[PDB]
């Protein structure tokens, strides 16, 4: 017996369906690491990050909400997206949009 | 003595570990705040010695075992956390899973 | 992506499908639905999703709510849902999808500049607790009793004289308008009941208009037919409850005369079960009629061990009979059953028995309303097993059920339900929130009119509110003027158009009973059944349809002794 | 029917001709008369006489008390009698038979249903302390004075500082209304007193137009000739009491040259012993003019076996004299006379000394007043037996003079008498409650205007008021605004007719002192002796009519060691 | 006559030229002024100077001082003088010679009726100390601060809630007003800090309309370059000020990026070293900047031997950060560096960083920011020696630039500096009294507004108020309306102009922060270095102007094991 | 711990209890409080091991005798009432007459 305890049914949960996704590589090129939150607007992120900008328009990070991708100082890897929903309006950021898209 | 209102605090978990500690030595198994109030005093007396902040942190965890705590206890405790005045000042002592 | 329901669970929460124990108890709840969209949960901190552009809108104060509580999993008469909680205006604003609807899909609570939040991830809501059977013998009830998740408390007394150690009851003018304004002070919604043995109508009157929400009729002040049926008079056009403590010396006549000065009219009886007061030894037959909103006080919650030997002393006191004087002695046995005490753990079971409350200081503990309400639930479920009500494989309807007695249901019988008693928009925001382990023992927060007033806390001086020693301690919504602004004194409708609050001059925001008359046990939620239920004059033996009903004494119970110190 | 004496008396408490002893002293107190009417008493409970019909009517709440303390033994300056008190307003309605004219005979205080009762039934009812001489050197000496049942509190002070540790004086207009608003969070009745220490009569009008109602002349700030002229001129005009603490240095004169300055005008002396203060070493002889109003300090009060040893050093602190100044050393043994502190307890026991006090903080204990006022009473009674004024077998007399000194004595000597004081019809209802085996030393219950503002209380979560642990804690008559409305803020006339209390937006009742210049000794209830009394300037010898005065020092005494944890 | 210089500071307190240590420490300051005329000093007690005639006038109230410290050794950014400080209206009347120029000379503060009197000989009378990073938590933080000498509190949150646990911010109207209200309770000067993470700024005017005196950036809520333009836009047309915890994360950008976006406007940050948050791991580098005002949480404050193993499970608690997730984790490492930690010290110690404060409950400790800035300067002095600046050999100019920390700059910083911050006439008389054995730990007295709010009080019932048990009791300054006259409310130029005060209907007294957005790092009192510092991306090493900088762990403190109980 | 307003109260019946605990060992007769906190505290303790109500009604009269309390002391206490969590819940034990 434990106080309070769950009993999860096994399983899985599919996170973000129904929505546009795509694969971008991802370098760092700064001199210090950089890490992403889930709910960033990709196109952005800390300018150190090489990558196709124009592709991430409008996307985030297809992760489970909350958590975080990092980068270390010259690290390259392949990230999946997906796309912003709701009214697809951007504000804030670096402010680069400020308004829909 | 010009005791401050953290000062005072400390009193009350100081004598609630003293009522854990005399009934641990009834050999009655010990419930949840007996539990945090007993490993609580350990440490805060650890610092009062002069005992490190890495040492206390290790030493916390074999203060009392799963047998002599009530059933559910010890998952009720994921970690134990106090501050005490060492030689250095203040400090934060975690001890995680405590009880095993 | 993808992630599996464990990795799930720990991170926003249990989901549809999975089952959480309450407490230490056999209760296990099964979450019923979710309302967020899966990957589109809000989280707060460092890199999480309330974060300005992101889980966070720009919109302005009057379009995004004041508070957000994140992932919940609520349990209220209603449902076992997981859902968001939005808080606006010190109000249930909305259960839904929290967030920012600029990227967003399906976003019902607005997150901005203006929204604080509340992570109840893996912590289960409830509305706050109503104890309608409140002797104020001393302020000092009300903490505790906010502590053990009761936000409503309704009762009478005066502090700590022969008449309110007896009786709730707030006698007169005066001592009612001395109250309203010593109600100001506590951090809890407060509605007074005065003394109702009259067999004048307009001493009655007075008090209403003086500021009671309610009248108590009382044998220590005399319960005879006449002044039962002039309080019930008055309520009647006044639109105010009547809790009666019936005659248990019978002196005037037995149970069904008093049922006959009620002459079928709204009535809320006090510990109908009978260890408390009423005709001895069937008051509890009460329970079958379409008028009788029934509720029973704490000490007998649920049978066990040592109820009996306690019992004996306990009962003195309170109504100060002398153990020498042969006559108040007497009726000692007739007044605790044993029969009786275990057919009430049943009656609960059933929804015979439609309320719980304590009888704080005269023969119950203010503080332990809802932690015997759910002992109950436990050792009925282990007694009898799952409740013809059930699907599926837990306990939620015997939850619901069981919840729903010190909720919603104190709320309607008191006419107070259209501002308190459950988690429903518009309805004043009195959350508790607790960590499934301590599910109605010890609460992580109270939040009261959308503040939070008591919550553990730790060493002042730390640098984290989690170092020792942990202790419930005044936050913000229990201080000076945002207590005020937190808390509701409820007065009658007569009291409000005579402009008792501005003549007394009082701080608190001001609440109306309304519907007092007009409840019946068909409206109780969950607890409705009127049952064929006999009681032997000898014997005390309770039967329902000739059937017999009983339970056996608990050796052990859940939320005891593994959670206090003393 | 009938009934045994002794039954009768564990029922309703002692009759006529009953005698009972004072917690463990060896004062017993015998019923001087009952004002009941043999089996038509009144009493609270279930089946009791207190019930709809029978002993509580049908009038509305104008023509019925609001509160009802049944069976009590009443000790005032007035008499020791069995009656039922009734209460209206907060005021001491009537002292009488309680019930309903409807069925009994001559009730005088009637019951309905807007009346509350306390069951005073083997309990001894008195007025609320009033301690004259409070050195506000903290907050939290109110709350000890009330649990102790000083209901009354005048002094002065501004917080822990050096004037205030060793005076008690609010300086000035700005500290005075900063001390008149933090007065109103307090449960007690208070007055301030201002500087008086000033040879400029506007500076000390300015104080008594603030809110003063009297002014403290104390010789740290000068207690010359000059000065004390000068405070007597304002108070006559401005109708306020002078408190005087002379010049113990004989700097300016001897205490014959004081005697001159004051000039047969009204004066109140502060411990007049000398010990506390005043002329070495002679400042005792005062109490033998009819314009003096003496009064003791505690500390001295009963001559013991440890009071000089003590002394020595409570001595310095105090006025922060230094113990290696050979001048502030060379003092202490002018100051603290063994010679005098043996024959004050006798001046006490003669009615020489007319008041009793505490000098809280600063040479006395706020919460020994009562507590020492009795000790003295049973020393003097094991010592000199019986006063020349008793009659029949009891310490009846004895009683009443020392209840009279920390009751109506200071009442009168401060202009406050018209409303606290004694229990009188029209008085504020500031009454305490003793269970006789503690009488003086704790009480049962401490009611504040009409309502119970502390009172023992035990476990809050308990089934009944009575489990451990049981201690002293606030109730409803402490709270918020109910606070405000049982107590009371004692103005000037100048500061009243000003309209101070609307400018400093003052939230309590308010009350004004009258007739501090026209009372004298021969006013002061059973303690009016001007003695003959020369005091040996050498020897330090009190002597009375060439008699000498003195009594021995207690090793052990009764409210003490047995009722106290440290 | 002549007296030995020993024996004149026994009685008077050390004069020019004396030298006295601080607590237990290694600084020693020596008393560079002294305004008194030798053989007129003022004195309080039995044939003492202060008394009608002498040493006290007949002056009336509107000509001399409410209050006057006697004999005080101040310590101040401004001098280590020894004088009389006089105190009228609540705030700073003059620093002077105190007295009765009727027969003393050169007396600049005069004493009359209504001058109140502490007695400072052999004391150090310091202003209050202000933390300008409280995290409302708990209302409970504002005793314990209090109780440390630290009189205002600047900071954000709403109680126990993930917000708040996480960042100094009262998000919204509805939060900020029921803060507002929740204020007047509290005894120390308080001012709010909103969210300020919003793109639209239109969202964070209204809070400033509602209240707030300052906005705070924090990475939780969103620190990007959009977000950070956008408060100090709004702050630039409000004059108020923003607090910074920059992006640890990197996620927009470096810490030059957030350099950029700030572009030259005034902006305070917050933990400008590191460990409490910020651009990893170089924020350091931005007190290089004549636009930022940077400041210390204490945790880090000194460098010591348990430090580092400490931090890293306080980092995991406040922030909501889950030691499982890897990316919760990794920065851990980058967050918590040794080397960063040790050249804070340093920094401090040359005036590069201009602040200190708590940032209480989320890895600060409300209690110790006096306590620790004194640490630091006792081991940098035990370090490095003497400071460039000094002259004699005293530690004077160190402590008046390490003084400064948390009393002056704090309050240029915040546009507060023209009501609080130091010891100077006009400014609200916010003092603390501290014995020199106690200096920076306990303090003797600490004076509110005018009033003593908190002090160390012995037994209640004792003859003096020095028997044990001595611990911190509330006063007269901090009850009900003397707490709101001796208290400030800081509010927004627009808030005061709207009316809030009215429609919240506040208690205290009102001022207003004026100056935000033109102060600088040159106006910093005695901290106002731009060095030309760089951190290596790789070893975290810190170089200023090439040389590295660094200090050793201490293993013993003072002012830690000999002073507490725990 | 998460200590109640009803488990923070006990612990001053606890640490009464303590200084008549020591006290009674120095050989001194008890006075009322000290009394009346020596035998609360020894029901409580008497419910943590779980004896029932019945029997602590009993035990609770052979804690004190006439000859260790000081004069007049056992008639000041007609009966002595503490609550305490037993196995099944708080329970309200009375002693009548526990000094003979
Ligand atoms: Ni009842
Ligand atoms: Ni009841
Ligand atoms: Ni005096
Ligand atoms: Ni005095
Ligand atoms: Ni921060
Ligand atoms: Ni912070």
């Amino acid at each position: 017996m434990i106080p309070g305890e769950y009993h999860v049914k096994p399983g899985q949960i599919a996170l973000n369906t129904g929505r546009a996704t795509c694969r971008v590589v991802v370098e760092n090129h700064g001199d210090r690491p950089i890490q992403v939150g889930s709910h960033y607007h990709f196109a952005e992120v800390n300018p150190a990050l090489k990558f196709d900008r124009q592709q991430a328009a409008g996307y985030r990070l297809n992760i489970p909400a909350g958590t975080a991708v990092r980068f270390e100082p010259g690290q390259k890897r392949e990230v999946e997206l997906v796309a912003f929903a709701g009214h697809r309006a951007v504000f804030g950021f670096r402010g680069e949009v400020m308004g829909p898209l | 003595m010009e005791l401050t209102p953290r000062e005072k605090d400390k009193l009350l978990l100081f004598t609630a570990a003293l009522v854990a500690e005399r009934r641990l030595a009834r050999g009655l198994k010990l419930n949840y705040p007996e539990s945090v109030a007993l490993i609580s005093a350990f440490i805060m007396e650890g610092a009062r010695d002069g005992k490190s902040v890495a040492s206390l942190m290790e030493e916390g965890r074999h203060v009392l075992t799963r047998e002599q705590v009530m059933e559910g206890v010890p998952e009720m405790i994921p970690d134990i956390q106090v501050e005490a005045t060492f030689p250095d000042g203040s400090k934060l002592v975690t001890v995680h899973n405590p009880i095993i | 992506s993808n992630i599996s329901r464990q990795a799930y669970a720990d991170m926003f929460g249990p989901t549809v499908g999975d089952k959480v124990r309450l407490a230490d108890t056999e209760l296990w709840i099964e979450v019923e639905d979710d309302l967020t969209t899966y990957g589109e949960e809000v989280k707060f901190g460092g890199g999480k999703v309330i974060r300005d552009g992101m889980g966070q809108g720009q919109m302005l104060a009057a379009d995004c709510v004041d508070l957000v509580l994140t992932n919940a999993l609520i349990v209220d008469h209603w449902g076992i849902v997981k859902a968001d909680i939005g808080v606006k205006d010190g109000r249930i604003f909305a259960i839904g999808k929290a967030g920012n609807p600029d990227i967003q899909p399906n976003v019902t609570i607005p997150i901005g500049a203006a929204t604080e939040v509340i992570a109840a991830e893996g912590k289960i809501v409830t509305a706050g607790g109503i104890d309608t059977h409140i002797h104020w013998i001393c302020p000092q009830q009300a903490e505790e009793a906010l502590v053990s998740g009761v936000t409503t408390m309704v009762g009478g007394g005066t502090g700590p004289a022969a008449g309110t150690h007896a009786t709730t009851c707030t006698p007169g003018p005066w001592y009612i308008s001395r109250m309203l304004q010593a109600a100001d002070s506590l951090p809890v919604n407060i509605g007074l009941l005065g003394k109702g043995n009259v067999s004048q109508p307009d001493a009655l009157r007075e008090q209403v208009a003086a500021g009671v929400i309610g009248l108590c009729i009382h044998e220590d002040w005399g319960a005879t037919p006449a002044a039962i049926d002039c309080a019930l008079t008055v309520a009647d056009e006044m639109d105010i409850q009547v809790a009666l403590h019936s005659d248990t010396l019978n002196e005037s006549g037995f149970v069904e005369d008093t049922l006959a000065a009620i002459g079928g009219r709204t009535i809320h009886t006090f510990h109908t079960e009978g260890a408390g007061g009423g005709h001895a030894p069937d008051i509890i037959t009460a329970c079958a009629h379409p008028n009788i909103l029934p509720s029973s006080t704490n000490p007998t919650l649920p049978y066990t061990l040592n109820t009996i030997d306690e019992h004996l002393d306990m009962l003195m006191v309170c109504h100060h009979l002398d153990p020498d004087i042969a006559e108040d002695v007497a009726f000692a046995e007739s007044r605790i059953r044993r029969e009786t005490i275990a057919a009430e753990d049943v009656l609960h079971d059933l929804g015979a028995f439609s309320l719980t409350s304590s009888d704080s200081q005269a023969m119950g503990r203010v503080g332990e309303v809802i932690l015997r309400t759910w002992q109950v639930a436990h050792r009925m479920k282990v007694q009898r097993g799952a409740l013809a009500e059930e699907t599926g494989d837990n306990d939620n309807f015997r939850v619901k059920r069981y919840i729903a007695k010190y909720t919603i249901n104190p709320a309607l019988t008191h006419g107070i339900a259209h501002e308190v008693g459950s988690i429903e928009v518009g309805k004043l925001a009195d959350l508790v929130v607790w960590s499934p382990a301590f599910f109605g023992v010890k609460p992580a927060t109270v939040i009261k009119g959308g503040m939070i007033a008591i919550a553990p806390m730790g060493d002042i001086n730390a640098s984290i509110p989690t170092p020792q020693p942990v202790h419930y301690r005044p936050m913000f919504g229990a201080l000076g003027s945002a207590r005020h602004h937190c808390r509701l004194t409820f007065l009658s409708q007569a009291a409000a158009a005579n402009g008792v609050a501005e003549r007394l001059n009082l701080r608190s925001a001001i609440a109306v009973v309304k519907g007092c008359r007009t409840v019946q046990k068909a409206d109780m939620v969950h607890n409705s059944l009127q049952p064929n239920i006999t009681v032997d004059a000898q014997t005390y033996e309770v039967r329902v349809d000739g059937e017999l009903i009983t339970s056996e004494p608990a050796d052990v119970l859940p939320m005891a002794q593994r959670y206090f110190l003393f």
